[PDB]
RNA sequence: AAAACUUUCAGCAACGGAUCUCUUGGCUCUCGCAUCGAUGAAGAACGCAGCGAAAUGCGAUACGUAAUGUGAAUUGCAGAAUCAUCGAAUCUUUGAACGCACGCGCCUUUGGGUUCUACCAAAGGCAUGCCUGUUUGAGUGUCAUU
RNA sequence: GCAGAUCUUGGUGGAAGUAGCUUCAAAUGAGAACUUUGAAGACUGAAGUGGGGAAAGGUUCCAUGUGAACAGCAGUUGGACAUGGGUUAGUCGAUCCUAAGAGAUAGGGAAGCUCCGUAUGAAAGGCACGAUUUUUCGUGCCUAUCGAGGG
RNA sequence: AACCAUCUAGUAGCUGGUUC
RNA sequence: UUUCAAUGGCCCGUCCACGGACCAAGGAGUCUAGCAUCUAUGCGAGUGUUUGGGUGAUGAAAACCCAUCCGCGAA
RNA sequence: UUGACCUCAAAUCAGGUAGGACUACGCGCUGAAAAUAAGCGCAGGAAAAGAAAAUAACCAUGAUUCCCUCAGUAACGUGAAGCGGGAAAAGCUCAAAUUUGAAAUCUGGCAACAUUUCUUUUGUUGUCCGAGUUGUAAUUUCAAGAAGCUGCUUUGAGUGUAGACGAUCGGUCUAAGUUCCUUGGAACAGGACGUCAGAGAGGGUGAGAACCCCGUCUUUGGUCGAUUGGAUAUGCCAUAUAAAGCGCUUUCGAAGAGUCGAGUUGUGCAGCUCUAAAUGGGUGGUCAUCUAAAGCUAAAUAUUGGCGAGAGACCGAUAGCGAACAAGUAGAGUGAUCGAAAGAUGAAAAGAACUUUGAAAAGAGAGUUAAAUAGUACGUGAAAUUGCUGAAAGGGAAGCAUUGGAAAUCAG
């Protein structure tokens, strides 16, 4: 709408497509590499950390946990 | 179409009167043009405007080539050749500048950086 | 919502009563097709509209946890009638039965050959056929907006644990695949119509 | 009834938040998302039969705890300045708050600087 | 006639008794363009030209403002 | 499914990025399939067609017929193919283009260039 | 009670551009990122293609040049590409706009002419406020020198 | 969800075909009351319906072709469009100067855009001399700028 | 004084219309 | 359906007056915050998850789960 | 006669920097008929705020910002704050104390030597000039601290190499019908027979295409790069004659002025008049709490602008942006400003050869096509409105209603 968008609307200088998105950008481990081997790229921060044995926080957890048996 | 690997490897005043010549058959090419000319020689116009743009592109790049190692390490060297990225980047405080720190802060850090520790569970 | 500097932008007030012409705001200027014509109401041409759409309509609606999870309850309880599965549409006429469970070998397949070939032994092929002959282009102009297509629904499975189950049978045309911890209402109840269809791994079925 | 906040971004807010998380771990593994917070007792009648967590264990917790101040905040002990032990009861109750944070901690080595003469 | 040909923004607003531009306010070194005046911002913008040098550096900013040659 | 957030399947946008496609790029849209002979001895399905490559018209009102590409006229995706055409009404004959995913391809322009990329795109030759 | 004229009904034709179907556009939400300029920006004016007036691109290297990538076109007619990518350049008159004005000068060097103490051309220069340093200074400012 | 809003936008009627707005011969041309030539007769009667300039406009100038839009009629017509051509300076003007004034600077106001100020408590422009003077300059003199009738 | 875009969809006790 | 005969029938809206040449499309009690009543649903001396945290691989702005508080009620 | 300085100049002096633009969000200042709009100044990817001259009256809390709650409460229709729950967390630096057994400090010139997003970037080393004692470094910041004594525990502003690991830029690889029968100009349609699926998102192709084509899934990844972040292993140098933490004290503990504040005035701050102190001063309820008048700082937070993406129970050409199209365009105004209308031939121009009439425009034959009821005045083509044809009625109204005849037409 803008003049500087309708530049490169009536412009014929192709765009500047930056292809970003990635869906769960889940950030991978660098830093430790014992940690950074049991790392476990699809599962989240707080079950990687308690599957470890490694607390992730030693201060109560402000919400619910995750029970998923009996 | 004169072939730019051959015309790099040249030297300064062979471009030079290339150049000199290259400026004849496009200034006599224009000429038969308005006096009435032939299909092949209206479009040869162009590939002799992009050769003259050719040599020229070598010419310059031979001749600021010459400028960077004349003026290589040297403090101070032309604006034309130094970094043009950004008005702000090139006031910005350099790494150097930003990495630097007090003595009371290299001590501080020295004796007592941050640690790698594990809470166990 | 439209845009809220929408009808605004464009010039013009009233002319003054008691010139033949009816008393809207009439744009300025000469020489343009525009000029001497009304805006500003939702009556004339290029004029705003009335009680332009705002974004702070109420989108989300609240609803009782309690209520939300009677409501699953409700619709699980539907999925083990076989009467409401027919008139929710699912051709399980030859279903073995009621609640259709399977082996727990069944989480762990690898392939949509093999995810196929199970639902025909246990009959359920029926309701995948129906949801892939259905597939229609969409009437109207929803298919404009990105919702080219419609078609049916197809056998809902619910598994325990993913180890490749979901990547074998979600290509199927009608099947969705549901973990049992989180049951979702728009696949137990779509359009509200009760009863769908349902097929639960053995240990899915354990963990009700 | 003039300008409004509307929160259509509060789902991605969420998703932000929880992705700094991620990113923020996954630079320093070994070591806690977050430092450790003291037991304090609101200030007021409300509020003082409950327990909350403070800002930082003040400079008597730490020195009968057994870290000096300096030694304290690389291990992710935070110090509060501020606060003060105005009864043996707090000094307690926190004492032994860090007491079962340097038994769970391993402190990794460092690298030395080992000059080639004394 | 009162108006003749701008320098700096090429409209025929410059009053010549004034010496000033009603358009764009030459000589001023700023530009005259009021926020009353959404319209008239639009109208002359940034955008509206060829902004030869902001698509050099938008185009350059994609790799880090590189300098050098190829390998 | 498309799982990414990398790619759009918006209609508005597919439709806008093939009709601005730039040569460079309008020549994988005119891609053609490998007849069966080619397609066995060379373990390829497919290839972006190329001047001198002899096909074969799949589909349309040609249906049948061979003949050698002239020009792959790449603006409005079409394909001149030789010794086909049509009758003007003055008596000229203007070729009609086919388009490059009706035709089959029986014998290729085999060159240096093309060579690498049968076998980079896992073939054989 | 004939024809015309007027009116109504039907058929056809005109006028007109509704309805329907579409739709590289709009609007709204979300997400990610931080990058203009005295190294001349934003904007303005002129100009360039074999045939272009618009729009795009571009700057007397002018619908581009170098580089890399792809690997045979362009199309309306008469190592390609009206291609992609972009780390090298070119970037006319202006514009904060900067030698002075809206044409006239000064300064340093270089060149030309079948004309050389004349003429001409060319390249590079000359805005103000401020900061660090430098050199040349001013002062019945302070003081010293048997 | 429309029969209305002196509604909006577009189309369309009745009113209405209503109100209304020099002559001869010859040649060209498909076509002559408006074109061309000759022929007579008129009109303007030098304060021209004449011939030039200034501003202004910008190509309207000239050639050729056309008759789509303009033409209160028409045209074989035009300032219409189509297609080309045309303005040559040592001596003619500008560029050179100032007038009334505008006006940057030195300054001073102003929270500030800005304001005042131009002779103002401004260190505000160069000339000559000399065996070369400690091979480190000594001695002596004088006190903006734009703006059209001037050349 | 006039004009221009804003404030601005300024102000209504009133006029006119308000769809199966 | 068209016409004919017999009987009948003042031009609509609005407040005489004002509007209406004809047609097609557009065109006016909407969204939202608080309160009040009523009906329904969930729970019941309780009740309300959606500020947040957890979790969600398949439409991940949805669904699903929950810690401390807090609102109203319980004098 | 010669020189130190102090202040002030000049230079096309050596090297630098400022201006203008954008302005959605930032910080000011000014300010209407709301601390609003407009005006003015100034920045950054965030800005601002910010390590208490802070609350509270407790079993006390502990920088800032932001969300919920407090709460429509308190105070006076305006309209709080603390506490409480969360998001995020990180702390610090000067002035004031003699380095006095040593200005230990720094800009610049030259000379070298390396490094590089980079011949463009960035430094180190030496050396000379200066800056600076009217104070540049080390040390200290109130949480303290310094100086002694003590005895335990610690230490690189290094540089190569190597591998793993994340981050970006570009290139590169991807499963299966185009098999028969009818419809059609066209098979993408119907039926038959099969396949693929970690791919049945979407788009293209002559009509509804998972299997023709591009893609989609695999990809939370293989591959060749090109730069890089931080750790790890190992090599080479290292000023350690040092520097730092914590016990202890027979020692000391510097702390910001025309500012706080009092009087008045303009709307907490500001102007004027006057003008402080050192257990002092500020703020709270004699106690409590903080330690101003100097400084810096990530993240959480805002984001109608910028550079990109991905969507939608949105609009569908009088709508949606003013602009789906050669749109801020034609155009209008001296000017500031204003500012439109206009989408669709067809699968493919195959845009109507040729003859004939006409000066031309065009028509009539033909011809293209599935179709010219598609001929560029081009999809569909309504109503008003008009022309012809046929039927009917009409003597200063028509229109409509009920009942039937006449003619027309339909059914069962
Ligand atoms: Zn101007």
């Amino acid at each position: 709408a803008n003049p500087r968008q309708r530049n490169k609307q009536r412009s014929g200088k192709p765009r500047l497509t930056r292809r970003n998105a990635n869906k769960k950008a889940k950030a991978k481990i660098y830093g430790n590499f014992v940690i950074q081997q049991n790392w476990d790229k699809h599962a989240t921060l707080r079950q990687n950390y308690a599957r470890l044995g490694l607390l992730a926080t030693p201060n109560y957890v402000t919400g619910g946990v995750e029970k998923l048996y009996p | 179409a004169l072939k730019t690997f051959e015309l790099r490897k040249q030297s300064q005043e062979n471009l030079a009167e290339q150049l000199q010549e290259l400026r004849q058959e496009l200034a006599s090419l224009r000429v038969q043009k308005i006096a009435g000319g032939s299909g092949s020689k209206l479009s040869k116009i162009k590939t002799t405007r992009k050769d003259i743009a050719r040599i020229l592109t070598v010419i310059n790049e031979s001749n600021r080539l010459a400028a960077r190692e004349a003026y290589k390490n040297k403090k101070y060297i032309p604006l034309d050749l130094r970094q043009k990225k950004t008005r702000a980047i090139r006031r910005a405080l350099t790494p150097y500048e930003q990495s630097r720190k007090t003595l009371k802060q290299i001590k501080k850090e020295r004796y007592f950086p941050l640690r790698k520790y594990a809470l166990k569970a | 919502a439209v845009s809220e500097k929408a009808g605004h932008q464009t010039s013009a007030e009233s002319w003054g009563t008691g010139r033949a012409l009816a008393r809207i705001p009439r744009v300025g200027g000469g020489g343009t097709h525009r000029s001497g014509q009304a805006a500003f109401g939702n009556m004339c041409r290029s004029g705003r509209m009335f009680a332009p759409t705002k974004t702070w309509r109420k989108w989300h609606v609240k609803v009782n946890q309690n209520e939300k999870r009677y409501a699953i309850a409700s619709a699980v309880a539907a999925s083990g009638v076989p009467s409401l599965l027919l008139a929710r549409g699912h051709r399980i006429e030859e279903i073995p039965e009621v609640p259709l469970v399977v082996d727990d070998a069944v989480q762990s397949f690898q392939k949509t050959k093999e995810a196929v070939a199970l639902l025909k032994e246990i009959k359920a092929y029926r309701d995948v056929i129906k949801v892939a002959n259905s597939r229609k282009l969409r009437a109207g102009k929803g298919k404009l907006r990105n919702r080219r297509h419609v078609q049916r629904r197809g056998p809902l499975v619910v598994f325990n644990e993913d180890t490749g189950i979901v990547k074998a049978f979600r290509n199927i045309p009608g099947v969705e695949i549901v973990n049992v911890r989180r049951l979702n209402l728009l696949q137990l109840a779509p359009g509200g119509h009760l009863g769908r269809f349902v097929i639960w791994t053995k240990s899915a079925f354990g963990l009700l | 009834q003039r300008y409004v906040k509307t929160w259509f971004n509060q789902p991605g807010r969420k998703l932000r938040r929880r992705q700094a998380r991620q990113t923020k771990a996954a630079k320093i593994a070994p070591r806690p998302v977050e430092a450790i917070r003291p037991a304090v007792k609101p200030p007021t009648i409300r509020y003082n039969m409950k327990v909350r967590a403070g800002r930082g264990f003040t400079l008597e917790e730490l020195k009968a705890a057994g870290v000096s101040r300096r030694v304290a905040s690389t291990i992710g002990i935070p110090v509060d300045h501020r606060r003060r032990n105005r009864s043996e009861e707090s000094l307690q109750r926190n004492v032994e708050r860090i007491k079962v944070y340097l038994a769970h901690l391993i402190v990794f080595p460092r690298k030395a600087g080992q000059p080639k003469k004394g | 006639k009162s108006h003749t040909i701008c320098r700096r923004c090429g409209k025929r607003s410059f009053h010549i008794q004034k010496s000033t531009c009603a358009c764009c306010g030459y000589p001023a070194a700023k530009t005259r363009s009021y926020n009353w005046g959404a319209k008239a911002k639009r109208r002359r913008t940034t955008g509206t030209g060829r902004m030869s040098y902001l698509k050099k550096v938008h185009r350059s900013f994609k790799n880090g403002f590189r300098s050098g040659k190829p390998a | 499914m498309k799982f990414s957030r990398d790619v759009t399947s918006s209609r508005r946008k597919q439709r806008k990025a093939h009709f601005g496609a730039p040569s460079s790029v309008r020549r994988v849209l005119m891609s053609a399939p490998l007849s069966k002979e080619l397609r066995e001895q060379y373990k390829i399905r497919s290839l972006p067609v190329r001047r001198d490559d002899q096909i074969t018209v799949i589909r349309g009102s040609n249906k049948g017929r061979e003949g050698k590409i002239t020009s792959v006229y790449r603006k409005k995706f079409l394909l001149l193919i030789e010794r086909v055409t049509r009758e003007k009404a003055n008596g000229a004959s203007a070729p009609v283009g086919i388009d490059a995913s009706k035709v089959v391809i029986t014998k290729l322009h085999l060159d240096k260039d093309r060579k690498d990329l049968i076998v980079r795109k896992g073939g054989k030759v």
